[PDB]
């Protein structure tokens, strides 16, 4: 291990002068990727099986504290309906699915690697599988079967743990199946009307001249592309063979979506070990205390575990609502970006 | 329609009932044998009420300081709400904005704002066009073994007849010299048609 | 209750193999989900009941008052409610039968009646189902559907045609975004 | 009992990679070695040598004395005011 | 009564709008028998320790191991009334209830 400066890029100097320009001769399509997160994981907490965990002399107590437990339900409750309006407002833009006409000789580009294949299920193409197998999810928040938690709880099984405590993850409103198909009809649209489904109906347009115009948006002459068609075809399949490589050879694009599930599950992992601590009492579980102790004597300890808890419950969820702020902050961004950029020509 | 305004209504009703639990937590027993400090001090000794008046006061100030974070995430919510709208204001009133589905859906004309309680209102007149027709195009025209090229429209034909005209609209006109410029042959484009060209 | 452990568990008999000197065993969160038998030298694992979450989907009161019961996490094939007047009671109600059980991979539905087609999303339920008061049941009740992502339409796309529109329509939206709140003071020494 | 989990405990433990002292007795008169809060012995003869130890403060009958003695069927432990000598052995 | 007036006392209101709006509640499965498991041991000999007629010296306490015996309590208390009965982990009236 060696210590250094951190290099700020190559040194450039720029030949600047009064009566020289530099115009280029040629020119590449390049293709970039931008992953950002639109929803995170919903969650619900129950109160009475987090703090008592089924017994009898406790939850009398806890119902004197107030409605602590239904202002922390209707925090989840928010942050559920919140991601859904997100994963609406970014995924559901559009009101008509339009479909992919057959694959023709669309000016020599080949959209085979983002069009959707009916080759494998669920409708999606190859790089969106990439994507999904890429990232894995802890808990999709499916229906499990009941026998799945006993017996063979030698694996990694946490997601049985929390859900024996009140902690169960709410599947999301959307499915992959409804977001790929929206995906798609997005594809189809701007593949065959460019910018003029997105602000009324579908113009249906010859993807040579759509691009020729996009050209002329910025500035380049719709001769240019005319007379390099196919060298422009050639660089933006290249371009898209190099992006697909990229995804399926390095497993840190997909970073931020990653490391988003993984402090959700940080978090639940955090919130059931709070479970075993002990706030001053002289033990974590509340059946020992009250089989060990008198009631009069057990109310102190029953009382400091309930606090304790509380206080570990609505730190849980001050940071569930920073994420989820942070969260919907990411989604109008996305949103943002999708509605100026795949729907029209952004001078941005 | 009364549920046009459901945000600024849910934010009042959100305030309301946050300053209706902080109020509902005043008759909460934290512990203690009850929630009026007054009984407390004239039933027990002062030596034993101060552990029910430090009780009252942690769960007091914890409910305070929950409502405090709730303010300030609803503070920072109403905060990006207000910069978002003050943006939208400066770019769809104060001006004409290319950015597409910003100043509300279709080719934006001009915005009218309108006063509103703890909010705005905006009025974005767009550009929607309907009863559109098909037409045969083609990318250039070659009359003078030159390939002609529209220098601002699209080159249609009704059939039998080659027009140039605009996207936004359906304006057809001959094909004449000020229309179009010539770049190099007819044989580096692909769907170049043979057409006359008016001069 | 062994030595003194009271509590709620169903024994399984797994294969876990304890020591001699051990007989509790606890999991991440120290609760003990495993102990031994004192009598008998077989291993008992402590595994907690049915548990999960309801949601009952309630339409307009000032409309009807049907409404339909939602089991988080459950399957309807394995406990619908399996329950006879001496179970748990805190929601002493009970919906047996009446062709009105769904399942989806978000829980068990009760109170919808499942139907081929689709339309838009009213009340939202999970996994992409949702649920409406529609009267072309004619009666009118509470049916569960796939929430309907829009029309289908095709382009015409071709390597020589275009669309150029004709005529214009000038439309008007409207946008409302919160611009302030309400600024509230806390006194201290008076709440 | 606990299985495919990471527990953390802080107690008297044998430290990782310490220097620790192997004695082949042979020579008779070596005095006892410390006690400091905990010992570590390890052995690998297949003779029957070693078959007890005795643990004490002062190793005389001023003070108590442990004396642990393993035989071939059984074992004793008693806390007696037991008088150690020099070299203390079983004959 | 239903699951309308439930959800009405959740929301704390006699009207209810159209969806969940809220979480009803959560299903527990309660118990329906009772499993008790003890130690089948003999009778404690507690008479050798307060039954007897002359303790030993305070710095020679004597330490008697109990072990392997059904720890019965009660008879404790029908003796001499005693100047402090204090347990420090415990309450008095749950030591018949706990192993050891």
């Amino acid at each position: 291990i060696i210590a250094y400066t951190m290099s700020l890029g190559a040194e450039n100097s720029v030949a600047y002068s009064n009566n020289s320009i530099a115009i280029p001769t040629n020119f590449t399509i390049s293709v970039t990727t931008e992953i950002l997160p639109v929803s995170m994981t919903k969650t619900s907490v129950d109160c009475t099986m987090y703090i008592c965990g089924d017994s009898t002399e406790c939850s009398n107590l806890l119902l004197q504290y107030g409605s602590f437990c239904t202002q922390l339900k209707r925090a989840l409750t928010g942050i559920a309906v919140e991601q859904d309006k997100n994963t609406q407002e970014v995924f559901a833009q559009v009101k008509q699915i339009y479909k992919t006409p057959p694959i023709k000789y669309f000016g020599g580009f080949n959209f085979s690697q983002i069009l959707p294949d009916p080759s494998k299920p669920s409708k999606r193409s190859p790089i969106e599988d990439l994507l999904f197998n890429k990232v894995t999810l802890a808990d999709a928040g499916f229906i499990k079967q009941y026998g799945d938690c006993l017996g063979d709880i030698a694996a990694r099984d946490l997601i049985c743990a929390q859900k024996f405590n009140g902690l169960t993850v709410l599947p999301p409103l959307l499915t992959d199946e409804m977001i790929a198909q929206y995906t798609s009809a997005l594809l189809a649209g701007t593949i065959t009307s460019g910018w003029t489904f997105g602000a009324g109906p579908a113009l249906q347009i010859p993807f040579p001249m759509q691009m020729a115009y996009r050209f002329n948006g910025i500035g380049v002459t719709q001769n240019v592309l005319y007379e390099n068609q196919k060298l422009i075809a050639n660089q933006f399949n290249s371009a898209i063979g190099k992006i697909q490589d990229s995804l399926s050879s390095t497993p840190s694009a997909l970073g931020k979506l990653q490391d988003v599930v993984n402090h959700n599950a940080q978090a639940l992992n955090t919130l059931v070990k709070q479970l075993s601590s002990k706030f001053g009492a002289i033990s974590s579980v509340l059946n020992d205390i009250l089989s060990r102790l008198d009631p009069p004597e057990a109310e102190v300890q029953i009382d400091r575990l309930i606090t304790g808890r509380l206080q570990s419950l609505q730190t849980y969820v001050t940071q569930q609502l920073i994420r989820a702020a942070e969260i919907r902050a990411s989604a109008n961004l996305a949103a943002t970006k999708m509605s100026e950029c795949v729907l029209g020509q952004s001078k941005r | 329609t009364p549920s046009a305004l459901g945000k600024l209504q849910d934010v009042v009703n959100h305030n309301a009932q946050a300053l209706n639990t902080l109020v509902k937590q005043l008759s909460s027993k934290f512990g203690a044998i009850s929630s009026v400090l007054n009984d407390i001090l004239s039933r027990l000794d002062p030596p034993e009420a101060e552990v029910q008046i430090d009780r009252l006061i942690t769960g007091r100030l914890q409910s305070l300081q929950t409502y405090v974070t709730q303010q300030l995430i609803r503070a920072a919510e109403i905060r990006a709400s207000a910069n978002l709208a003050a943006t939208k204001m400066s770019e769809c009133v104060l001006g004409q904005s290319k950015r597409v589905d910003f100043c509300g859906k279709g080719y934006h004309l001009m915005s009218f704002p309108q006063s509103a309680p703890h909010g705005v209102v905006f009025l974005h007149v767009t550009y929607v066009p309907a009863q559109e027709k098909n037409f045969t195009t083609a990318p250039a025209i070659c009359h003078d073994g030159k390939a002609h090229f529209p220098r601002e429209g699209v080159f249609v034909s009704n059939g039998t007849h080659w027009f140039v005209t605009q996207r936004n609209f359906y304006e057809p006109q001959i094909i004449t010299t000020d229309n179009t410029f010539v770049s190099g042959n007819c044989d580096v484009v692909i769907g170049i048609v043979n057409n006359t060209v008016y001069d | 209750n062994f030595n003194g452990l009271t509590g709620t568990g169903v024994l399984t008999e797994s294969n876990k193999k304890f020591l001699p000197f051990q007989q509790f065993g606890r999991d991440i969160a120290d609760t003990t989900d495993a102990v031994r038998d004192p009598q008998t030298l077989e291993i008992l694992d402590i595994t907690p009941c049915s548990f999960g979450g309801v949601s009952v989907i309630t339409p307009g009161t000032n409309t009807s008052n049907q409404v339909a019961v939602l089991y988080q996490g459950v399957n309807c094939t394995e406990v619908p409610v399996a329950i006879h007047a001496d179970q748990l009671t805190p929601t002493w109600r009970v919906y047996s039968t009446g062709s009105n059980v769904f399942q989806t991979r978000a829980g068990c539905l009760i109170g919808a009646e499942y139907v081929n087609n689709s339309y838009e999303c009213d009340i939202p339920i999970g996994a992409g189902i949702c649920a409406s008061y529609q009267t072309q049941t004619a009666s009118q009740s509470i049916i569960a559907y796939t929430m309907s992502l829009g029309a289908e339409n095709s382009v015409a796309y071709s390597n020589n045609s275009i669309a150029i529109p004709t005529n214009f329509t000038i439309s008007v939206t409207t946008e409302i975004l919160p611009v302030s709140m309400t600024k509230t003071s806390v006194d201290c020494t008076m709440y | 009992f606990r299985s495919s989990v990471l527990h953390s405990t802080h107690d008297l433990f044998l430290p990782f990679f310490s220097n620790v002292t192997w004695f082949h007795a042979k020579r008779f008169d070596n005095p006892a070695l410390p006690f400091n809060d905990g010992v570590y012995f390890a052995s690998t003869e297949k003779s029957n040598i070693i078959r007890g130890w005795i643990f004490g403060t002062t190793l005389d009958s001023k003070t108590q004395s442990l004396l642990i003695v393993n035989n071939a069927t059984n074992v004793v432990i008693k806390v007696c005011e037991f008088q150690f000598c020099n070299d203390p052995f079983l004959d | 009564l239903d699951p309308l007036s439930e959800t009405k006392c959740t929301l704390k209101s006699f009207t209810v709008e159209k969806g969940i709006y809220q979480t009803s509640n959560f299903r527990v499965q309660p118990t329906e028998s009772i499993v008790r498991f003890p130690n089948i041991t003999n009778l404690c000999p507690f008479h050798e320790v307060f039954n007897a007629t002359t303790f030993a010296s305070v710095y020679a306490w004597n330490r008697k191991r109990i072990s392997n015996c059904v720890a019965d309590y009660s008879v404790i208390y029908n003796f001499a009334p005693f100047f402090a009965f204090k347990c420090y982990g415990v309450s008095p009236t749950k030591l018949n209830d706990l192993c050891f």
